[PDB]
């Protein structure tokens, strides 16, 4: 399985259209706030 | 020591000394004792003060690493930025610790300045009065009182009139 993504803006439209090997998506994932983070390796634990 | 000021002419610090950094010890009728100047040790701690403070102002700017992957089948550019990131760590430690080594130097060196400087001016108002015994002791003629010594510590020692007085003594021992 080769999975895609996209970024869709506001008041813009993705049109979806198969007729076999289609994996339909089912739940979007919003884009609330924005800001800065790090993806961090790590084996370590919550601390408290 | 490029001054001598440490070792050198005085080879032996003051233990005893704790109130400040720089000052006289007076050997006189009135007791004996440590005492400090306050003009000598405040400028040195000012200096010091400003120079660590330079160390962490200066490296306020600073390359910080950042994630960045890559999918198995580009290497290349893995490769360039794994040696980037760690490239500019390596020229960034250099400059830390080359910064670190000559600093201490200069704080060694500055020390050295401003107690040889003070012996300096010492040895500058007492003059013929006195005599230069080697470890940095003065001998003084004039049987004056423990205010002739806070006037040594004041920088404030007029010449004629002990003059004459120790005149009067460079020609009973000659
Ligand atoms: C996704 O839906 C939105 C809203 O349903 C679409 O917005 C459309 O935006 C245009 C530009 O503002 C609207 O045109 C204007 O509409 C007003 C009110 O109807 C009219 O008075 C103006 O003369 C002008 O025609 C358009 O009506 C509006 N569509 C609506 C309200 O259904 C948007 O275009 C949609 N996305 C895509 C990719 O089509
Ligand atoms: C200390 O030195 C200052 C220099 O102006 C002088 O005014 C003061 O009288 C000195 N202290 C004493 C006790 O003489």
């Amino acid at each position: 399985m080769e999975f895609f993504w996209t970024i869709l803006k506001p008041n813009d439209a993705i049109n979806f259209e198969s007729n076999g090997n289609f994996i339909a998506p089912e739940y979007a994932y919003k884009i609330v706030k924005k800001g800065d983070s790090t993806i961090m390796k790590s084996e370590l634990e919550y601390g408290n | 020591g490029l001054f001598g000021a440490i070792a050198g002419f005085i080879e032996g610090g003051w233990q005893g000394m704790v109130d400040g950094w720089y000052g006289y010890h007076h050997s006189n009728e009135q007791g004996s004792g440590y005492a400090a100047d306050k003009e000598s040790t405040q400028k040195a701690i000012d200096g010091v003060t400003n120079k660590v403070n330079s160390i962490i102002d200066k490296m306020n700017t600073q390359f910080e690493a950042v994630g960045r992957e890559f999918n198995n089948l580009e290497r290349r550019i893995e490769n360039l930025n794994k040696k980037m990131e760690d490239g500019f760590l390596d020229v960034w430690t250099y400059n830390a610790e080359l910064l670190v080594l000559m600093e201490n130097e200069r704080t060694l060196d500055f020390h050295d300045s401003n107690v040889k400087n003070l012996y300096d001016k010492v040895r500058l108002q007492l003059r013929d009065n006195a005599k230069e015994l080697g470890n940095g002791c003065f001998e003084f003629y004039h049987k004056c009182d423990n205010e002739c010594m806070e006037s040594v510590r004041n920088g404030t020692y007029d010449y004629p009139q002990y003059s004459e007085e120790a005149r009067l003594k460079r020609e009973e021992i000659s």
